[PDB]
């Protein structure tokens, strides 16, 4: 069994936690857990083949920037995330977590991930953004920017439906 | 294995003096309105919105300080009862706290107002003790 090393990174409340807990655990947190650092692991099968995922989990916050490479030596693939809810944190997909993760880590493959699929077509959701002049990420919107940071895959998922949640990681997978 | 967790454990050590920072960035929640609570709760509470800012940081204490009192500390306020929701869910979106602000009303905003500016007075006990701790 190959042993993969993914980590996670990606502004605070993107989701980042939820998507690894439901995939991990396949059951959507049943409360919020404050990351400053944590890892979990999982025992896949991909393409017939038997997977030990070890999951990496960060802290998107700037006051724990010097904290986040202690979770990068010999990482295998990384998951750059961003919620599909808040533009805010796409920007710094640009801004902060291409660059970070190709300073450290310039050879390993990322994969984009865009982040809470299912309120994209919420109601609620649409009409407090609309009250701040802002509207969701489009999926248009995101392949183009994984094409732009060079990302093997632009994936987008849902960690409370679960929808494109075991793709993120099969293709994580896959890419190394 | 058994050294992931010295290792997990060793950079939550690590951790301690950024909680502070965090913490720094909780400061306004000491002088936040009842109406700033409503209409800025989203905001607070994703990102390092002084919410979020404060969960982040008292978890980060209750793991990795080497001090049990504080330790014991954090995790009394993390658990501790804001308008009947623990503190620890306030600092995030899409749950209970946001659903709980968006129907408030006046006088249940006040109090969970009033409670979080009660939470900033032990913040400072805390940080006191972290800051010894650091030094
Ligand atoms: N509707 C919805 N909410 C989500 C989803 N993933 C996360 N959330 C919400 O957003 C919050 C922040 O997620 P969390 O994983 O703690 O953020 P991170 O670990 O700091 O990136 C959670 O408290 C959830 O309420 C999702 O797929 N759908
Ligand atoms: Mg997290
Ligand atoms: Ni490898
Ligand atoms: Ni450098
Ligand atoms: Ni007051």
């Amino acid at each position: 069994p190959q042993a993969i090393k993914c980590v996670v990174v990606g502004d605070g409340a993107v989701g980042k936690t939820c998507l690894l807990i439901s995939y991990t655990t396949n059951a959507f947190p049943g409360e919020y857990i404050p990351t400053v650092f944590d890892n979990y692991s999982a025992n896949v099968m991909v393409d017939g083949k038997p997977v030990n995922l070890g999951l990496w989990d960060t802290a998107g916050q700037e006051d724990y920037d010097r904290l986040r490479p202690l979770s990068y030596p010999q990482t295998d693939v990384f998951l750059i995330c961003f919620s599909l809810v808040s533009p805010a944190s796409f920007e710094n997909v640009r801004a902060k977590w291409y660059p970070e993760v190709r300073h450290h880590c310039p050879n390993t493959p990322i994969i984009l991930v865009g982040t809470k699929l299912d309120l994209r077509d919420d109601k609620d959701t649409i009409e407090k953004l609309k009250e701040k002049k802002l509207t969701p990420i489009t999926y248009p919107q995101g392949l183009a920017m994984a094409k732009e940071i060079g990302a093997v895959k632009y994936l987008e998922c849902s960690a409370l439906t679960q929808r494109g949640l075991k793709t993120v990681f099969d293709e994580a997978i896959r890419a190394v | 294995a058994s050294s992931a967790v010295v290792f997990k454990q060793m950079v939550l050590q690590q951790a301690l003096p950024m909680t502070l920072k965090g913490l720094d960035k909780a400061s306004e929640l000491a002088t936040l309105t009842p109406e700033g609570l409503a209409r800025e709760h989203s905001r607070l509470a994703s990102g390092d919105g002084a919410l979020r800012s404060l969960s982040t940081a008292l978890a980060g204490i209750r793991a990795g300080s080497q001090v049990e009192e504080s330790r014991i500390q954090a995790g009394r306020l993390l658990e501790r009862s804001i308008g009947g929701i623990a503190l620890q869910q306030w600092g995030t979106t899409g749950g209970a706290a946001s659903q709980l602000v968006l129907d408030a009303s006046p006088e249940l905003r006040r109090e969970i107002t009033d409670q979080l500016h009660q939470v900033m007075s032990e913040v400072a006990l805390l940080r006191q003790a972290v800051e010894s701790e650091v030094s």
